[PDB]
RNA sequence: GAAAUAUGUCUGAAAGAGUUACUUUGAUAGAGUAAAUAAUAGGAGCCCCCCUUAUUUC
């Protein structure tokens, strides 16, 4: 039962966070979409209910974090949970000899800036506020949610900056998880494997059917809705901490 | 039957409690064992302090969240370090503590400073954990009050006292405590305990109970 | 939910397996406890009520599997769900200089036999009963469970034999995961890590004390129902395949 | 360097073990090939020099294992090295439907027995043997090597027993680590990924070209002689201990 | 033998990175050491020799690496290894409840720029260069060797934005891996574990001593000679590739 | 000018529970070897009263 938790979703307007807002919320819990300005996060907000709120910030932004906690705890009163699912996905490979390109630095900087700096400044900034909440029977305080990727352990092709950004978010849940270990905050990563949502609109359609067939079992694309229940379990759980959890289905990408 | 561990638990908790300190080496709160009163001891209290020092480190040592003791002012020649090697031995140079000759208002801002001493007349509200305490090794058998104080006010650090009387029932007895108990009392302040819990360390004859 | 599915749990009158076959009896679910014949366990599932039932078998041998797996099928008439939890634990070190000790090979060999080929065994066994069952909505014709252990990946002095087995199952739980993918059925592993059951309760409390101050958090030694809850959890979600999951609070096995 | 050290290869007879042994003998080390009576090991042995003296034992027999290492200190006074080397492979499904055909026990048994079981005995009659040497200028008294696959993480349907088997392997690396780390031996593992042995040679030509390609770079089955290389530098490494290498070239194998 | 070739060592005018470049200088390889200008880098250059040259850079700046490369291409006229060596350490606690403080974004931004975001960008800009080269008879092209921390697999306490980084490099070594494969560039990573360098130089004495008492075998900070020595065997081996090597001493870490 | 208690880990009539170091401990480590503790605030004559030391009732 996950009824009363408030939960801080980042990048709720879309895919596997709008999915965790909607499971959230369809089951008594608060919701706050952390989401950009022109995502368009306020409609599925409104669509949601009451329960749900829309907070315009952008994760790379220390500011724009602040600003939508501030509005959750005045909203709600507390966080209780945070779900990290804002991430961009880029595709580009280190050299192509053929081609003569290098990859450019700045697609690998804003890649880490929107997915490993955001989902730590995030994990820093709601650290503070679910320390003031006061510890339940047990000695909770909140749980943390991020999301990582199978690109960090099996990246493919043109992934190096996405595999680096995943890797950072795995290898980091265990030192974060050991920081915050006094505290009572526990802290979970979950590595997708192929899901459909927005983010594989850019690969092209004979691809993702490719894909979805290859997967083990099921041979589709995940649902999203298999993420929220999957980031509902882990919230439930009290002894899940410190692990990576890799939701895809078997699937284990060839190069 | 099946067992999954052998039987090395206290090995292994050595290396975990060993693990902690130095956690708390890094990133947990000082506390002071100011070691400048070599003058005003005799043998006896010597020995006492120094083994007072042994089971206050060892608390400290198992504690969930241990501070970060310094044994500041420590004279590398004098009788208390030379007491303090010959009893722990081999493991003075792998105790997670730092023991050092500058004093420790040569370690920390002097605004987060805080002696402590019966003599104060400021009194210990709540236990803070940006501040450090600085507990004088010492035993007074030969009563010279006003010694913690006064070298605390030679300094210049502020100065306060625990709550002994304002919760407990103290009737007749030695205000002054042993720096394990002080020790203890300060590791039950600093994980959330309230005073009733944390002075439940003091001596039974000195108090009849808590109010 | 749960309710209609029928679970075949190895270890069920003890433990983690007993914790799971609870749950799952309290949610509706069918349970059939497959332990040893002196185990106890009839007490347990008579306890547990008309749903559930015991079934004298060892995983190490094919036929009493075979036996069991024939019982299940009679008193429900279907399989749905596998749950390995039948194991034993021994501790003793490779070679001890100092005693001129060395660790005695029947010792090593069965606790393969137990913890990693019964666990295999079962699972063969009980793919074979679950082809025969219609595939659902996804596909889908069974969830098979087994445990590993956190010794699989980090375990400790004198920890040999059982972090093999547990390894072993770690190991196999993606080819067999694939095995069976054209099936339907899906193969996890959970690798508790601290738990308290019978084989940590019995030691003495300064020890349990021990062991519940190493976990980060929660700070005590884990309990059966969050396993329960995790292997509810694995039967739920479709997308949860070919993974472990390391259900141990963020503790890193200390040396 | 490598000269003088006695080195214990198990499996010596054929394939990488043959290699190892050939790259030490070579380096000028000795080398005790420990393969079965009716493995051809005489020959290579005789071929090798003086330095190199098969001993017919069968790993899964503790008897057969001791008369070897006593036969390696009557030969050389001593034991340096350890290379478990020794192993088969089986290919069979968990479970085929269509066929209505599933996994024997033996197989997995044998598999078993003769990969982990013996490795594992293998590894402690080797510590008991090299635990009387006399502590080196670092304190080590030793170095074992065990050969694993990349079965143990990527592992291949119809891979069940093998994957099992390997990943034992590499679950024990650490916990004999750290029972053998008092006396100075140093425990390390090895997952080559496709080499050009007698496991692969005999296939036809058509899959062998086909795996040579798979392989991201170099795109070709493995070179034995690079397996010794590796075994090479871990022994000169001092300081590289439970720690598992994959040396497949950076293939990832495929469902 | 490793002699002729020419390595750009980063972060080469200290610690493991000046180990690597002394070995391989006396090896008979050249070296350009593309560190710090202030890290005083040109005496080292002078002390190894004619071979060494020491190249001004910031691995964070791509002109300043290109001008680096460039400076060696001119001086050597080759390039086949690189070894990104150049990285700091941040420790600093995600939050501190009891102290109210909370882990700085700049310091997580320092910390990934240097390291993960460095390491990337002498990857790509070395890739152009190594892509001129003309395959060996193997097909090789050069060898990039990345440094890791075993933080990348378990941080402990205050280490969340060195284990994200080191995480982000572990990650990426795959996918690079691969993106290279082509055209012949083998990507290696290796994970030390504890090193007497100055990186320890912030630690506390009696932090060191501890944490080298807590190796299993060698109980000892690792030496750099024995990264220099791996470094190398990474070069000599050709089919090691997208792997991650923890020469750390069979040390896990601990909060 | 008279009266009081006054345990430097705690409890106390010797003793019990605690403290420190080393033992890689086969399930009683539920332990061994070695430190610390044998004038009850400091000293005296003989539990007994004597001065000093920190408190506290006219
Ligand atoms: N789609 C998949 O199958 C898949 C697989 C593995 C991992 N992931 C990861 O899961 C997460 C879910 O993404 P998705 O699949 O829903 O794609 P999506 O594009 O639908 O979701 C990404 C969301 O992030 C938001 N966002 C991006 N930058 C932001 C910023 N600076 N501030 C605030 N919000 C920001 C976007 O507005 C959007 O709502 C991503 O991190 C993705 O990388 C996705
Ligand atoms: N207890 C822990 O903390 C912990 C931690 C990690 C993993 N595990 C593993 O979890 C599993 C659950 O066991 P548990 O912790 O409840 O201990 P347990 O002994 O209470 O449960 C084991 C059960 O297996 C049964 N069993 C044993 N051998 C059998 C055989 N040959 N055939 C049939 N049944 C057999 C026993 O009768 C018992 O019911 C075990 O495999 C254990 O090794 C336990
Ligand atoms: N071939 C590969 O590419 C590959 C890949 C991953 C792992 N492996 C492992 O590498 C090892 C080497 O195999 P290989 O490729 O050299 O093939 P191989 O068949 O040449 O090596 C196996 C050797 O083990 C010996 N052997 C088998 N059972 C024995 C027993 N009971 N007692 C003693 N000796 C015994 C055989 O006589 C033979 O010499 C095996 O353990 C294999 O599982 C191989
Ligand atoms: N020291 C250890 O035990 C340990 C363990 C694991 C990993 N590592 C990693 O090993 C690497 C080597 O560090 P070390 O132990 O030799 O310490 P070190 O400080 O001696 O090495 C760091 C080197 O990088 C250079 N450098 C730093 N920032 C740079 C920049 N922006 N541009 C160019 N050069 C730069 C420094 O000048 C120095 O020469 C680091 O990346 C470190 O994270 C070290
Ligand atoms: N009631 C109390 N309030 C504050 N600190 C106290 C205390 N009792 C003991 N301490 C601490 O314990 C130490 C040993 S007690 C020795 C007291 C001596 N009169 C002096 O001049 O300090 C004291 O120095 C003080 O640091």
């Amino acid at each position: 039962s996950v009824k009363g938790l408030v939960a801080v979703i980042t990048g709720g307007a879309s895919g596997l966070g709008l999915a965790t807002a909607e499971r959230l919320v369809g089951q008594g819990a608060s919701a706050v979409l952390l989401d950009l300005p022109n995502s368009g996060g306020e409609a599925q907000a409104k669509k949601l209910g009451n329960n749900c709120v829309f907070a315009p910030a952008d994760v790379t932004s220390e500011k724009d974090v602040q600003t939508a906690l501030a509005l959750a705890k005045g909203k709600f009163g507390r966080v209780d949970v945070a779900v990290n699912c804002a991430g961009i996905a880029v595709a580009s490979k280190t050299y192509n000899l053929k081609k003569g390109q290098t990859h450019t630095l700045e697609d690998f900087q804003r890649v880490l800036d929107v997915n490993l700096m955001g989902t730590f400044n995030v994990i820093r900034l709601v650290a503070g506020e679910m320390g003031q909440n006061e510890p339940d029977q047990g000695g909770q305080r909140g749980v943390i949610i991020n999301t990582a990727s199978v690109a960090a352990f099996e990246g493919q092709v043109g992934q190096a900056a996405y595999s680096a950004s995943k890797g950072g978010i795995v290898g980091m849940t265990l030192p974060i998880a050991r920081d915050l270990a006094p505290i009572g905050i526990r802290v979970m990563t979950i590595a997708p494997g192929l899901f459909g949502t927005p983010l594989l609109t850019s690969l092209p359609e004979k691809v993702c059917n490719f894909l979805a067939s290859q997967v083990p079992f099921p041979s589709r694309l995940g649902d999203p809705a298999e993420y929220a229940h999957l980031v509902q379990a882990i919230i439930e759980n009290p002894f899940l901490n410190g692990e990576v959890i890799r939701l895809d289905g078997a699937i284990r990408m060839q190069p | 039957k099946n067992f999954l561990f052998l039987r090395l638990w206290d090995r292994n908790m050595d290396i975990a409690m060993g693990w902690k300190g130095a956690q708390a080496m890094q990133f947990g709160q000082p506390l002071v064992f100011d070691m400048a009163y070599e003058n005003y001891m005799k043998r006896k209290e010597l020995q006492n302090t120094v083994s007072q020092l042994l089971e206050s480190e060892g608390w400290n040592r198992r504690n969930v969240d241990p501070f970060h003791i310094y044994f500041c002012n420590l004279k590398i020649d004098g009788a208390l370090h030379r007491e303090l090697v010959k009893r722990y031995q081999e493991k003075w140079d792998k105790l997670l503590l730092t023991s050092t000759e500058k004093s420790h208002v040569d370690l920390f801002p002097k605004d987060s400073i805080i002696y402590l001493t019966a003599d104060s007349p400021n009194v210990m509200t709540t236990f803070r954990h940006d501040k450090v305490y600085v507990i004088g090794s010492f035993v007074d058998k030969s009563m010279q009050p006003g010694t913690s104080l006064a070298k605390a006010k030679r300094l210049n650090l502020a100065t306060e006292c625990l709550p002994l009387d304002k919760y407990l029932q103290w009737e007749i007895g030695n205000k002054n405590l042993t720096l394990d108990q002080m020790i203890r009392i300060l590791l039950c302040l600093k994980n959330n305990g309230n005073w009733q819990e944390a002075l439940q360390f003091v001596p039974k004859r000195k108090h009849t109970g808590f109010l």
